[PDB]
């Protein structure tokens, strides 16, 4: 091991670089909020009682995104679509989201 | 929450590592804060009287 | 159900909001602003051009 | 235990010709703990 | 009340010592009792009637 | 609540910033007056018609 | 217009954690009878 040295310490360092890179693309990605729950996001009480029983029923939890949060219009399958402009806001008429011209 | 349900038998070999599992969800059950209500609509001249 | 270490079946959770609202819209009044105020008594007199 | 959320508290309303209002309006509520842990025995005649 | 007579609306025969032992079967740990006043003569004879 | 601190206060400074922005608004528009009075009795004799 | 912050509750604290479990496990037997370590999977005495 000439320059990686410690081969198992080098692999490491580099799945840390890795992993810093994939949340760097992640968080400026497409994501789509997707999460077994849907309307009983809190249900403190309750804890969404359709889920326990199996314990193995979990899915993959996958984070809202940038374009997802910045008032898309729409979901082309899986990720925000780019080719439709967003609502308008209510407050003042607003398209925070445009496809070019 | 509770504790448990029932433990019976629990005799096992020095090699039983199969499978096994829990869950146990909360447990919250209601609240309601109730309230009442009384009301009096006595006039003046009741009220000036004797 | 302590079968696996999931968040999913936890009781009794705390909803963990955030203590701010920023619902922030333009409020701007230039005009009122740069105008003046001439408080009055009646409301049909003139200015006599 | 009691829950009084607000007060028990009076309030007067506006009144009227010749009228006079109160109010008291206490907001209130119980709560128990673990509910097997209180007893309750009803009596019938019969079956 | 089965056989007690079937006429009367109220307790029977020391049934209460078996409320108090389902409680103590859960850790109650319960020191009151409400006398219903209607129900206040089965408390009297309690100690008597045998 | 959990983010604000009650529904009252925030309601008045909210229509309180809403009777302001309205306020703008009707002043840099088109809002013509539309009244019944059509007051000619003016110049010294301040009277309201029949 | 009517700013309050009175109705909202925005803070959404967590709960206070007062739970109470009502499983006895006194153990009078266990607690009386003592303790002893052996060493061999199978014990044996003679009387």
């Amino acid at each position: 091991n000439y320059g990686r040295g410690r081969e198992l310490m080098y692999q490491l360092e580099k799945k840390g670089k890795e992993i810093k890179r994939d949340l760097e693309k992640i968080l400026l990605s497409g994501q789509a909020r997707t999460d077994v729950l849907a309307d009983q996001y809190l249900t403190n009480s309750a804890a969404d009682p359709a889920v326990a029983g199996l314990n193995d029923t979990h899915a993959a939890r996958k984070t809202g995104a940038f374009q997802f949060l910045c008032a898309h219009g729409g979901l082309a399958g899986g990720v925000v679509d780019k080719t439709k402009n967003g609502p308008a806001d209510p407050d003042t008429g607003a398209v925070t989201v445009k496809v070019a011209q | 929450d509770a504790l448990a349900s029932v433990d019976g038998n629990n005799a096992h070999v020095e090699g039983s590592r199969a499978e096994d599992g829990e869950m146990k969800p909360t447990v919250i059950k209601s609240n309601v804060t109730q309230i009442l209500r009384k009301v009096v609509r006595v006039s003046d001249t009741a009220n000036t009287t004797a | 159900n302590p079968t696996l270490f999931v968040s999913y079946d936890q009781n009794g959770k705390k909803l963990s909001f955030a203590n701010w609202i920023s619902v922030l819209s333009p409020q701007d009044t230039p005009f009122v602003s740069m105008t003046g105020k001439e408080s009055i008594n009646q409301t049909i007199f003139s200015w006599q051009t | 235990t009691q829950m009084v959320l607000r007060a028990p508290k009076r309030t007067e309303l506006a009144k009227d010709g010749s009228y006079e209002k109160w109010m008291i309006e206490m907001e209130v509520g119980l709560r128990h703990r673990n509910p097997y842990a209180s007893g309750v025995l009803f009596t019938a005649a019969g079956k | 009340n089965a056989s007690n007579p079937t006429t009367n609306i109220g307790f029977d025969e020391a049934d209460i010592f078996d409320m108090t032992l389902q409680l103590y079967t859960a850790g109650s740990e319960a020191d009151i009792i409400m006398i219903n006043p209607a129900h206040a003569k089965i408390f009297a004879g309690l100690q008597e009637n045998t």
